[PDB]
RNA sequence: CCCAUGUCCAGGUUGAAGGUGCGGUAAAACGCACUGGAGGACCGAACCCACGUACGUUGAAAAGUGCGGGGAUGAGGUGUG
RNA sequence: GUAUGAGUAGCGAAAGACAGGUGAGAAUCCUGUCCACCGUAUGACUAAGGUUUCCUGGGGAAGGCUCGUCCGCCCAGGGUUAGUCGGGACCUAAGCCGAGGCCGAUAGGCGUAGGCGAUGGACAACAGGUUGAUAUUCCUGUACCAGUUGUUUUUGUUUGAGCAAUGGAGGGACGCAGUAGGCUAAGGAAUGCAUGCGAUUGGAAGUGCAUGUCCAAGCAAUGAGUCUUGAGUAGAGUUAAAUGCUUUACUCUUUAAGGACAAGUUGUGACGGGGAGCGAAAUAGUAGCGAAGUUCCUGACGUCACACUGCCAAGAAAAGCUUCUAGUGAGAAAACAACUGCCCGUACCGUAAACCGACACAGGUAGUCGAGGAGAGUAUCCUAAGGUGAGCGAGCGAACUCUCGUUAAGGAACUCGGCAAAAUGACCCCGUAACUUCGGGAGAAGGGGUGCUGACUUCGGUCAGCCGCAGUGAAUAGGCCCAAGCGACUGUUUAUCAAAAACACAGGUCUCUGCAAAAUCGUAAGAUGAAGUAUAGGGGCUGACGCCUGCCCGGUGCUGGAA
RNA sequence: UGAAAUUUUAGUACCUGUGAAGAUGCAGGUUACCCGCGACAGGACGGAAAGACCCCAUGGAGCUUUACUGUAGUUUGAUAU
């Protein structure tokens, strides 16, 4: 009973981080949303 | 950084003070401070020759009062060893 | 030769394989090897380009001299070595000057040979001469069809073609397909047929086998989904269904000739085969 | 599904090819012993799987448990990236 | 928001009992004693993950499925110490990014040099002690690695010691399986050694009982053993050069010699440490003290070591590293003294109440160590070290449901179906059919033996005796046979109602493909196919093996033809 | 210590009949002091799921082909280079 989440720092970095969202002009799209909306933290 | 300001404060606690009775004193550094540049300003500062310098991070602690939570400032903690034929840091 | 294995299991049952008596060392020359990683049939998309590729045994690229255009000394063939990228087993020469290089192991090598390239270069087993001076009737392999590029053509196990004649800047042989076509008299090409001739007769025996080299299961189309493939869907066993049958991408499997109609090189096909 | 790189498979059993020796022959084929240790080989833990059945079915559990069951050196299990 | 169901279901795998203590209050907290549970784990380490949950002192609002004086909860303080351990200042795989560049309505895609990137390679320290909480991190002792200054002794200064390439090289450097050998851990036995003790329940001062029965890294010496022919002459190469390295021919050597490795052992580290146990007060078993540390048996796939042997599916790279000159050079080396050596992690849980499952959830969670008797074994039962008594209980001992034991006579009459249960089960010996692809079928089938005590043995037995209902006396261990259909087989599949006759498969056949191959991803570039070349690659169908695979080309496709 | 599904309000019997044709509730008759506890499951066309079967909508989606209309690709010619 393997669950869906199993928890990893390098790999939640890596795939969400702040780097990976600015290295593609659509992961700064979403920064640019989260900005806008006002999330306090806007990537993993 | 200025040497005077590499130091904060000393730490006064039953572990501190036993380390004190080995000659050795506990302070808290700016946490940029190398071992290597905190050894410099307490020979500048105290007069006295140090053997070695033990350093360590202090984690941030979570703390709460009442309905807002947050966490304390990290710090950085330096265990200074002097050499024989030393003075004393006088506190 | 090939030895057949007893049947003491059913795995085991029909199985034959190479005996490997031609093998004169198992230790490759360290210098001529490079790493290689299985594609697994996955382009650089990711992809999967090519099927029924992927997994099996890991293996060390070996570098295979198909120019063969050192021509200054000759080369005495130090040993005769398995190659599990190809077919065809390879040959460890070490030319006089004392450069080390594998070449493709033509039928009838032996140790101590001293192979020759170079448009002096007597007819012998291995040696190496441009098309024009190859006369008529030679079995050939390793035949390459760009001056300087190497040896393309005629490489697997057992295969070997025959040169027929000559014309203008070129040169006519008969591929190991039966299909005549012309080569540029300045290609090289080696004397000899490419050996491990008993590759054909080998007889895997067990499914194993083939995953061990690189062969992932092949599944028929009809007994897919029609999203599947064309051949797809339909209770039971069904038959083709269809006008022909037909890849997974719709192109007929019998007969559809898919050569390019308007091939450059047609014009030096003479007769073709397959 | 695949790539690279690691790692795991208690303990038993069986006895392929090959080799040696002795018979046999004109030479052999061939026969018999010994050696040798093959296998998607055998039995069976861990490990992986999930065939029967009972229970559970506002469950201990949004797929499980109990008793049995299959594979267990491979087309194997599994970690990391 | 509050009812009803209803004071009902549930309170989440199992052993607790009593005495004392604390407290307003105790089945639930603490101490004690006995009992019980796990012990190839429910023990000891650790990676990930969590992120303070760790320690000390307080608290009982809420959370804890009861209670709680208690907690992984709340409040307040405190806790993580590195030149050597893991990572970085070292290397690279897959993959990723990518200066110019290629391609493309825009956006961008791809990609060279060059980088990033471990899960791999390289790399200098170990034992003990210490705190409430850290320790190869602090301390004690003794080391090693890199480097700086100085002293001294050596020797070179441009016929030039020494250093030394991003360059030439060597090396690093690797699969699976199989036993055999060496060595050490580890375990066991002992009327070996040391300490303590003499029982009260009938007996024992002895061959009685209990306990313990040893220690590094580094340095020096040695080393079971492992691997390897070694020289010379003449050449040719190694973009320049080389004394390095590669190699061709020819002589001598090749049971050797030389060379390279090597687990471990002995000594020193050790006047040290640990150690049964004894044991202080001022307040604990705590300072402190402290004996002996032998022989024999077994003995590791732990290590020598992928060493050897065999096999086919043919088993990373790079750097560190060692050499070579090219270059660079006036200072180098040895000893000794002193001194320098940065950043990140270090708490705690970690087969779980601290991780993933919404829960303090009967699930899942990589790696290491994982003892003893019987035993092949990490199986099984009971135990050691060690850990634990499961976060609702007390009664009663109705139906009914579940889990489990036994059952007269019968023995499948049940039922869709022997579903379930029962039965067989370990080892040793005897014996074993049709059929067969000659391997099998086969552990076929069907039988016999097994305990204990003497005697003798060729050490496996034999004979003799003894006991029980029963001797693998418990736990753990195949039920078997006859025949038919389907699939050759091992395998794979609908995670979560189908594991099959379905898929796959080795084999067969047809067909495409002459290489910028066909095929596929992509607008393209660029890729896979392949660093492959018709004995190869793609596609269709069939599906081991054995015997075979008949007739039709009118129709539909495909192939050819070109008037 | 402490839920849940359900729940128009309920002081919530049986038979025969009647009724949207299968009544605890309507008619006639019969039976029955008030409130519970432990059990069973005939009924409340019991609960759970705006039936999946069937039909309908000028609903949707996946699939097929010699349905219609298109189209990527492939091919052939003219033309530009
Ligand atoms: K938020
Ligand atoms: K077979
Ligand atoms: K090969
Ligand atoms: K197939
Ligand atoms: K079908
Ligand atoms: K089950
Ligand atoms: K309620
Ligand atoms: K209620
Ligand atoms: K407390
Ligand atoms: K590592
Ligand atoms: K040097
Ligand atoms: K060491
Ligand atoms: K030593
Ligand atoms: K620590
Ligand atoms: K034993
Ligand atoms: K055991
Ligand atoms: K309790
Ligand atoms: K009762
Ligand atoms: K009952
Ligand atoms: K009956
Ligand atoms: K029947
Ligand atoms: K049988
Ligand atoms: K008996
Ligand atoms: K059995
Ligand atoms: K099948
Ligand atoms: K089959
Ligand atoms: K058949
Ligand atoms: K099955
Ligand atoms: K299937
Ligand atoms: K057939
Ligand atoms: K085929
Ligand atoms: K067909
Ligand atoms: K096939
Ligand atoms: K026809
Ligand atoms: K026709
Ligand atoms: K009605
Ligand atoms: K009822
Ligand atoms: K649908
Ligand atoms: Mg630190
Ligand atoms: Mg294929
Ligand atoms: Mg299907
Ligand atoms: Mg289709
Ligand atoms: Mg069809
Ligand atoms: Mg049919
Ligand atoms: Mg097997
Ligand atoms: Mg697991
Ligand atoms: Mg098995
Ligand atoms: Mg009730
Ligand atoms: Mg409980
Ligand atoms: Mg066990
Ligand atoms: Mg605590
Ligand atoms: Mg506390
Ligand atoms: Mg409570
Ligand atoms: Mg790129
Ligand atoms: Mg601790
Ligand atoms: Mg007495
Ligand atoms: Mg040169
Ligand atoms: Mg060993
Ligand atoms: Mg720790
Ligand atoms: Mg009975
Ligand atoms: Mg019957
Ligand atoms: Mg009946
Ligand atoms: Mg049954
Ligand atoms: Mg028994
Ligand atoms: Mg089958
Ligand atoms: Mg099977
Ligand atoms: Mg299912
Ligand atoms: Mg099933
Ligand atoms: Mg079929
Ligand atoms: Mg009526
Ligand atoms: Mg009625
Ligand atoms: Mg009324
Ligand atoms: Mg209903
Ligand atoms: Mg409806």
């Amino acid at each position: 009973m393997k669950r869906t989440y199993q928890p990893n720092k390098r790999k939640r970095q890596k795939v969400h981080g702040f780097r990976k969202r600015m290295s593609t002009k659509n992961g700064r799209r979403v920064l640019a949303s989260r900005r806008r909306k006002g999330r306090k933290v806007i990537s993993a | 950084m200025e040497l005077l300001d590499v130091i904060k404060r000393p730490v006064i606690t039953e572990k501190s003070m036993l380390a004190m009775d080995e000659k050795k004193y506990t302070f808290e550094v700016d946490t940029r401070a190398n071992k290597t540049l905190v050894k410099q300003a307490v020979e500048s500062a105290f007069d006295v020759k140090v053997a070695n310098v033990n350093i360590l991070n202090v984690r941030p602690k979570f703390k709460r009062m009442g309905k807002y939570a947050g966490y304390t400032k990290k710090r950085r903690k330096a265990i200074v060893t002097l050499t024989e034929d030393s003075k004393e840091i006088q506190l | 030769a090939i030895k057949k294995y007893k049947p003491t299991t059913n795995g085991r049952r029909n199985m034959t394989s190479s005996d490997f008596a031609e093998i004169t060392t198992s230790t490759p020359e360290k210098s001529l090897l490079q790493p290689l990683k299985n594609n697994a049939g996955r382009n650089n998309n990711g992809r999967i380009t090519v099927r029924h590729q992927g997994g099996g045994h890991k293996r060390q690229y070996r570098v295979i001299d198909f120019k063969r255009n050192k021509d200054n000394v000759a080369a005495v063939v130090k040993t005769i070595e398995y190659d599990p990228n190809r077919s065809a087993n390879i040959a460890l020469v070490h030319y006089e000057d004392g450069v080390k290089a594998y070449i493709l192991a033509p039928k009838g090598l032996e140790v101590g040979m001293r192979l020759v390239s170079g448009p002096e270069a007597d007819i012998k087993v291995g040696n190496a001469l441009p098309l024009e001076n190859i006369p008529v009737g030679t079995v050939i392999h390793n035949i390459e069809m760009k001056p300087g590029k190497g040896g393309q053509l005629i490489r697997s196990a057992g295969t070997s073609a025959q040169v027929l004649g000559k014309e203008g800047k070129y040169v006519l042989i008969r591929l190991n397909s039966g299909e005549v076509r012309m080569i540029l008299a300045t290609c090289r090409a080696t004397i000899g047929s490419v050996g491990n001739e008993q590759h054909e007769l080998i007889n895997i025996g067990k499914a194993g086998r083939s995953r061990w080299m690189r062969k992932r299961p092949t599944v028929r189309g009809s007994v897919m989904n029609p999203n599947d493939h064309p051949h797809g869907g339909g209770e039971g066993k069904t038959p083709i269904g269809r006008k022909a049958p037909v890849s997974p991408w719709g192109q007929p499997a019998i007969g559809y000739k898919t050569r390019n109609k308007k091939a450059k090189s047609d014009k030096l096909i003479v007769r073709r085969r397959t």
